[PDB]
């Protein structure tokens, strides 16, 4: 009932949570690849959206990492926005995580159906606050029209989570891990 | 272990007790909460829909008991014409077949009885009372016994489709056994490309969909930074 | 049904004067094995219609 | 001597008709437990059974 | 040494390994550059082009497993009508003759493999996605594999056009083993006029094409006017 439904979207409002306090680690790689994964260093840019790659991708002002994920076109890319500066320090061993601003991704190939529609650009605007954050994230359908996810009905909210934004956090900290781990 | 690997390891038991092979003590356990929440739910459609998938589940579990008492009463016959190798080797062929076959027309019975349960389900046309966790709760009970039951006689293909319409029901994604039967059904399908000189188009695309479901069963069960999702992506690529 | 009704092997090892040749012998006769099914037994289902009618 | 030892494993992989090998160990069983099932009378159970190998 | 001269034993190194006899590693890190690239053109004829390419090398990379199981079952035999010289001699000589033979096939189809890579390159028509270095990596490495599975099969004079359109490609011309098989190949050339006593005119093509790629595979190994130049320079002039 309302019950099992209420038990399992607090279950998937803290395994986002969870998984986007390790992607605010990834600070780490700013003054710093595993297969299929191409990594840039950059800043927040344009519409405050979109992360632009810096030109110097070692420079200790990158407030933002762009991945794109490949396998058989581009099929996955998150940008990760962080709030605050870098330390001073040039050793990536001891950075500390910086709380994001924003998490944006976009499923290009993988798609996954809500109720028969991709949702191909999902959009957090607080990854780092209350689990239940809902209200904060942006989701774009295609079958790309813009609906808020606290305005999802619930399954549905519930398979949001868990079959399109879980995986993307949980996909990309992952490899963002793996660059971060071979280089360090 | 920490909160993430504790509840990860505990949730991956679980998901492997929810696709246990069938027994009498998950078969009470899953018919008593069915029952309760067909009371909840109080629509007829759906008092049917789990009436034929209970019906499929007896199937199964008659068929389970009667391929015990087969195997025994053979076991128990004298066999005066067994003198030669080749006659015992004959004999256990022939008794595999009748096995077999029996355990073919069983699960035909039970998924003409799943069909029914789905059927049923399809007549619930309202959203309000298709999104409720009673409806899908129960479609995934009907897909799980229906992957199971192919499963287990090798009809592999045939998996595919149920489990894909499974893990996209109402948040069945996250089974670390879903994502294997699906590399594995997968599997068999880019290996049956290779063996019958198939296009390849349909090799590349089954020996992707078994590195995805391979890669992402391995996150579930394994976790996020283990050595294993580490070296699986490295050499999928 | 045309020469592509079977596996259509064209010359043979050794020197020629064309730049085809013949595959694994034991697949090529396995072949024709192949060619004589295809073509009697689609002769067959003609057979078959015949009777039908 | 030897190659008459050889000629024999040959004969007996070799032997075939109507594309059956008549001979190796695919008796009583092969790939699958078929074996030379005879009807005889036009009902059934007029049936003859053969195992050679 | 030089800056450009330790530069230029790194990469001759390197040239060296990228026209390596395949294996599984090789395999591996050959499709895995070669995936790389795809991804980033996004290109459903590109994506074709590979996946026939691939199915060539997988076609190669099963015959190499065969070739040493076919070996090792013919040396697990027990021969007895092999106790004489001449009867050893002839079973050697078979065994390289259904080797051969079953190569034969495996380059046949895969090159018809790289032949359908090649027809679906052939079908992206605009030249700002021809001039990709991804089309360019991918044409280069059909062709490599094309080069290779003729030249193991000593199939030289069928290697020729193919070196030729795989030097004119992103800088290949500045590869060492690309200049060392087109020497040897057009050497056979030459060879075989001499031995069928052809004409002069092709004799000498065939020569004045060896001489060229001799002296360029000796430029680009060793550097212009190094001892080795030099004399390659005087043998010619």
């Amino acid at each position: 009932s309302g019950k099992s439904m209420a038990d399992t979207e607090k279950e998937l409002d803290d395994n986002i949570s969870e998984v986007n306090k390790r992607l605010r680690l990834h600070t780490v790689l700013f003054k710093m690849l595993p297969h299929k994964t191409v990594l840039y260093k950059g800043k927040p840019s344009a519409d405050g959206e979109r992360c632009e790659a810096a030109d110097k991708q070692e420079a200790q002002d990158n407030t933002c990492l762009h991945l794109e994920v490949f396998d058989f076109a581009k099929f996955k890319k998150m940008e990760l926005f962080f709030e605050g500066s870098n330390n001073a320090d040039p050793d990536p061993r001891k950075e500390q995580p910086r709380n994001l601003t924003k998490i944006r991704t976009y499923i290009y190939q993988n798609n996954f159906l809500l109720e028969d529609k991709v949702i191909s650009v999902i959009a957090d605007v607080a990854p780092n606050g209350e689990p239940a954050h809902n209200d904060k994230i942006e989701l774009f359908y295609q079958h790309v029209g813009k609906y808020i996810l606290s305005n999802v009905e619930n399954p549905i909210r519930n398979n949001f989570k868990k079959q399109f934004y879980f995986k993307n956090l949980d996909y990309f900290d992952k490899l963002f891990t793996k660059i971060f781990d071979y280089n360090d | 272990l920490t909160e993430d690997q504790k509840k990860k390891k505990k949730e991956i038991m679980e998901q492997e007790s929810l696709w246990k092979n069938p027994d009498f003590k998950g078969y009470n356990k899953t018919f008593q909460e069915l029952h309760q929440l067909s009371k909840t739910f109080a629509n007829n459609q759906f008092r049917l829909a789990l009436s034929n998938y209970q019906s499929g589940v007896n199937t199964i579990m008659k068929n389970r008991d009667w391929v015990e008492q087969y195997r025994k009463e053979e076991a128990e016959k004298k066999r005066l014409d067994e003198k030669w190798y080749w006659q015992k080797v004959d004999r256990k062929a022939r008794e595999e077949r009748v096995v077999y076959r029996e355990k073919m027309k069983a699960k035909q019975d039970a998924l003409n009885y799943f069909s029914k349960a789905i059927n049923h389900l399809d007549e619930i046309k309202n959203p309000d009372l298709r999104e409720r966790p009673e409806f899908k709760r129960l479609l995934s009970d009907v897909y799980r016994s229906w992957i199971m039951a192919e499963y287990d006689l090798q009809n592999l293909p045939q998996t595919i489709p149920i489990l894909e319409l499974y893990i996209e029901i109402d948040d069945n994604e996250k089974e670390y056994p879903a994502h294997k039967y699906l590399a594995s059904a997968y599997s068999f399908e880019e290996n049956m490309i290779k063996k019958t000189k198939g296009p390849d188009d349909m090799l590349f695309k089954y020996r992707y969909k078994k590195n995805v479901h391979l890669l992402r069963a391995t996150e579930l069960k394994y976790g996020k930074d283990s050595p294993e999702y580490k070296h699986i992506v490295n050499v999928i690529n | 049904t045309m020469t592509a009704r079977s596996l259509n092997l064209k010359g043979q090892s050794g020197e020629l004067l064309s730049l085809s040749t013949a595959d694994k012998s034991n697949d090529a006769i396995g072949t024709l094995d192949a060619a004589l099914t295809r073509i009697s037994k689609q002769r067959a289902n003609l057979g078959a219609y015949f009777n039908r009618l | 001597v030897s190659q008459l030892i050889d000629e024999v494993d040959r004969i007996a992989s070799q032997a075939e008709f109507n594309k059956m090998n008549l001979l190796q160990g695919d008796f009583a069983r092969g790939s699958r437990a078929t074996s030379m099932w005879f009807h005889i009378g036009p009902n059934m159970h007029q049936r003859e059974r053969v195992f050679i190998a």
